[PDB]
């Protein structure tokens, strides 16, 4: 609203050579081608009308595309954990048993995830829903390293999330999870990436969950015009890193990916879900999937299935490592900054 | 300057072109050969006179 | 203006004498119909090229 | 960005009114033009291909989703380019399957089941919009049920998907029809696994790819090798000529049968799910 | 010492604007204009005899 | 810029829109006397038939 | 701008000879290894002695492996100061369309996609040289993918020769051929090892229900004109099949609940329909000329829309 910045201003409000470009165009000429040689509201409402009518006298920033989808609050809870979340979708849940009946290789039992899916519709109201990020990573907890943190995502989840005995559920759907491997019906074929959380609207039983299926995350109208911010958030026992482990301290573009790791065995199944940051092209990923986890490999013929999940467009991207509070506890959480979304798909290495 | 002349479908669109050569010199020399004698350089020189 | 006067073209007329040729009319345009070897490379030795 | 297709004259009553109906149903034109005359679309153009022709056609062509249908000219979005200019297209299904959201969706000729315009003397076969875990699939089902008929199964007549049962029977044509996929997938196993049986015994290379291999290939393909090679055995013959020849030809069916997606959905204010004959929301750029 | 480049005259050309009336072939034609051709459907002519 | 050159490179490239507009313009001129020929020859059947 | 375009911009050094600038300006659509994706790089990070290992010079077959380890970029303007390159992996322009350039001596036809190759082509290896700078310049070639599909082909299997001509091609009836040249066998057991483990893990125990049909296709290529001209002159399975009658397990593993041919068709395809990009780079673009024809000839540039 012209201020004294007057050098840049002008190229902040949409710019100098604008107004020259618009000189030889609308300023000058004649050509195309030429020839030869009452007191409070009413002026608020009145004012509320010019809050409007200044957006129709005119009309950089990127584009999204929102997401809407109205989902039930039984595994995922999208009022326990807060705008800046991953949000996973699912299938539908009835194809399970009739898939884990062909792809299983003889000698295995088909009828383990009818059951075991049985039973978390059984605990669960104790249909393609949603499965939340931080919901995911307790469930895995059992076969994280360090477990320090991977007890500390399952301490928020059994007292905060929406549901009675989620930690119940939590025993249930990573049986599920188990039961996943086993019947060669794989969880990476299941889960769908949905956008990151800006909104959501509950009710009884279900809400109405809004995200960002592509874009960038920090400029989504948020709702809430007093905070319209929103940055991503994933809990340390999933995220890992690449360019320190190598040595790779140049800087450059990073981007996101979704790893899985599966571990067959008779009875000995482990599920894992990590969030790697790197540098690397996706064709150049697999060897470092042979480098790391080649010791799952062995004991293994798909032991990996990854998925693009976003890019960080800094020349330095920029991580942060603290401990936000779920409710009463708190997680070691590392912080992603500027992340703008383009999914992907997956991949098998059998 | 070419012109052009708009076709139709399915002829590609063909746009305005424009030709710039810019020709090298080329230099040459002529000779002509005028030579005098001896006796007669000394006349014109006022010498033998 | 993409059409101005060629400068080329600002340049009085020369002085004009009257000068003896054949000018033949071929089809529509004129032309100096002329054979040199009588004026120029008479009485030398040079060939007529 | 937008195309344009202009009908040519003499079009009757019932014609007209079967263009207004495939409204938002996926047309594949040659080359981004704005005059491009409807024999380029019809398909009369393929030039009659079977099935594998179209899964080569389909990739040097260019998809464009039809946006309204105005009597004179018919316009179209193209896939590639002007779904990066304009947001987001409406499209229709013709699929069995109902679409969820955030599904990639690829598109498949018509191997199930045309409308055709009888004024204009002309055909138009559209692509089948169902996502890219059923195509792979659905591909590989009816590749797998024509090898069963060049001696089938008790099964795999059968697919379940959301909950929901599909007949790939719905036959004597198909199978006629999809026959020269299931000459190449047997011929290019067939050269393949005699490649890998003629040079695995050639070398066993000793350095570490010698004891890397047979470790790894321990009761894997070291018993399927004896396995083989008990009804089997072990001049010059042409054995490194042909794994030019195998992987040209390998190579060429890799494209084939991947099926990329052209498109996904990004569904706002409407259901997740779309169900058939119903229009869905469609882009495929950021 | 002494030495330099020059630039002699560039020349351009004209493109000639030709109308088309101006063509005796204009006979043929009878050009009569719509400002709107695209709204119209099929338009007609009747032919009695 | 505060210079002259840039001011001088928008008269280049304004003037080279001139260079264009004229060259395509007459480009239906001449576009409708190629249409002509491609229409009347294709209403004209040969003499010996 | 910033999602849409990525401009990456090489800095051109300060001494260089006006020769050796023009030079750089005839580089106009020209093909870019990055390392990384920043904004600020300099020549000598692109150019052949970045690209050089350590103490040897890699020859043509590894000049591909360490093309895949790297950005390929598309020179965009060459600038006085700097050279501004877009990376193909992240996403090409605003509207999508990138002026590239025909050095090969194949034209492309729409929709061909674009896979780009080191020059392999004899009397082609042409390097730009900036004396000024002391800099080669490897600028690779674009081809149509079924010719870098079969030019990858002959150098693999050159190169299992030596562990113990090929070197002749034809292109829409254009004889070429490629320079034969002596191969590191460092990079070439790399090549190797590619082979054997994405060629064994496409073997199924379907795959054995498949064998016992090959003596119904040397019946079968003696009636269709069209398996006639399938298998080849040069096949292997019908030498395969006159010394070889396979048969099959009769029953199999709980072999009515699971499908034994359909795994084995996935399985196939994961590893040996896989095959063609693990060996060479991807084609991550293809032509689509607007308004012009359908065949962009060589040296001439073509429009390039993203092409998965």
């Amino acid at each position: 609203t012209k201020p004294l910045p007057t050098a840049p201003m002008a190229w902040a409000e949409s710019s100098p050579r604008e107004l020259a470009g618009h000189a030889p165009l609308r300023r000058v000429l004649r050509p195309p081608i030429a020839r030869r040689d009452t007191r409070a509201t009413r002026d608020d409402t009145e004012q509320a009308v010019d809050k409007i009518l200044r957006g129709a006298r005119r009309a950089g920033a990127p584009r999204y595309h929102l997401t809407r989808q109205v989902t039930l609050t039984d595994l995922c809870q999208p009022n326990a954990e807060r705008a800046g979340a991953l949000l996973l979708a699912l299938r539908h849940p009835t194809d399970l048993p009739h898939l884990a009946r062909h792809r299983a290789p003889p000698g295995r039992q088909t009828e383990r995830l009818a059951e075991a899916w049985g039973q978390l519709l059984e605990a669960s109201a104790l249909r393609a829903g949603l499965v939340s990020f931080n919901f995911l990573v307790a469930a895995c907890a059992a076969a994280y390293d360090a477990r320090d943190a991977a007890e500390a995502v399952r301490a928020h989840i059994t007292t905060n999330y929406g549901g009675t005995r989620a930690g119940a559920r939590l025993d249930r759907f990573s049986e599920c999870l188990r039961a996943m491997v086993h019947t060669h019906v794989f969880p990476h074929e299941v889960m769908r990436f949905f956008g990151g959380l800006v909104s959501w609207v509950t009710q009884d039983e279900l809400a109405s969950v809004t995200a960002v299926c592509s874009g960038p995350q920090e400029a989504t109208h948020t709702g809430h015009p007093g905070r319209p911010r929103s940055a991503v958030t994933i809990p340390a026992c999933a995220f890992v890193d690449l360019d320190a482990e190598l040595c790779l301290g140049g800087p450059g573009a990073a981007f996101l990916y979704l790893v899985f790791t599966y571990r067959q065995c008779r009875d000995q199944e482990l599920c894992c879900v990590y969030v790697v940051k790197s540098q690397l092209p996706p064709r150049g990923l697999e060897a470092a999937l042979e480098r790391l986890f080649g010791r799952l490999r062995i004991t293994n013929c798909t032991y990996a299935a990854f998925a693009e999940l976003g890019v960080m467009p800094d020349d330095s991207p920029r991580c942060l490592h603290r401990t936000e509070r779920f409710g009463a506890v708190g997680v070691p959480v590392v912080i992603l900054e500027g992340v703008v979304w383009r999914p992907g798909g997956w991949r098998a290495c059998a | 300057h070419q012109p052009l002349i708009a076709r139709d479908g399915p002829h590609p669109v063909e746009q305005p072109v424009h030709n710039y050569m810019t020709k090298v010199i080329d230099r040459r020399a002529l000779n002509a050969a005028f030579s005098l004698a001896t006796e007669a350089i000394a006349l014109l020189t006022g010498e033998a006179l | 203006e993409a059409n101005r006067e060629t400068l080329d073209e600002l340049e009085s007329a020369p002085q004009t004498t009257r000068v003896r040729a054949d000018l033949v009319a071929i089809g529509d345009r004129l032309v100096f119909l002329e054979a040199l070897e009588k004026r120029i490379y008479a009485a030398t030795n040079v060939p007529y090229p | 960005f937008e195309a344009d297709i202009a009908i040519p004259s003499g079009i009757s009553r019932p014609d007209a009114a079967a263009l207004q109906r495939c409204e938002g149903r996926v047309v594949f034109l040659p080359t981004i033009r704005r005059q491009l005359a409807l024999a380029d679309v019809a398909h009369e153009s393929f030039v009659s291909p079977d099935t594998l022709g179209l899964l080569l056609a389909y990739r040097r062509r260019f998809p464009a989703v039809i946006t309204r249908v105005l009597p004179t000219r018919i316009v179209a979005c193209p896939v590639d380019l002007g779904l990066t200019h304009a947001g987001t297209v409406n499209l229709r299904n013709t699929s069995p399957v109902d679409l969820c959201n955030g599904d990639p969706v690829s598109l498949v000729p018509p191997v199930f089941e045309d409308v055709r315009l009888e004024s204009l003397d002309l055909t138009l076969r559209f692509p089948v919009p169902l996502p890219t875990p059923l195509a792979r699939e659905i591909v590989a089902r009816l590749v797998a049920r024509g090898i069963r008929d060049l001696n089938e199964l008790p099964d795999l007549n059968v697919l379940y998907y959301n909950g929901a049962r599909l007949s790939l029977v719905a036959l004597a044509s198909v199978n006629t029809e999809l026959r020269s996929l299931v000459l190449n997938m047997v011929y290019s196993i067939t050269e393949g696994t005699t490649l890998i049986l003629t040079l695995i015994p050639r070398l066993l290379a000793l350095g570490y790819v010698n004891a890397l291999l047979q470790m790894q290939s321990v009761t894997r393909e070291a018993a399927q090798l004896i396995h083989p090679e008990a009804p089997m055995l072990m001049r010059r013959l042409p054995l490194y000529e042909a794994l030019v020849a195998w992987l040209a030809h390998a190579g060429q069916l890799g494209d084939i049968l991947a099926l990329a997606p052209a498109v996904r959905v990004c569904t706002f204010d409407g259901a997740a799910v779309v169900q058939s004959g119903d229009m869905a929301p469609v882009i495929r750029y950021p | 010492d002494v030495e330099f480049d020059a630039l002699l005259g560039s020349y351009c050309n004209t493109l000639s604007l030709v109308r088309f009336l101006e063509l005796g072939l204009s006979v043929a034609c009878v050009c009569t204009k719509f400002p709107e051709l695209a709204y119209m459907n099929e338009g007609r002519v009747q032919f009695e005899v | 810029d505060g210079t002259g050159i840039s001011l001088h490179r928008q008269l280049r490239a304004i003037q080279q829109l001139a260079r264009n507009v004229q060259a395509v313009l007459g480009a239906f001129e001449r576009g409708t006397a190629d249409q002509m020929l491609h229409v009347l020859l294709e209403k004209a059947p040969p003499l010996a038939l």
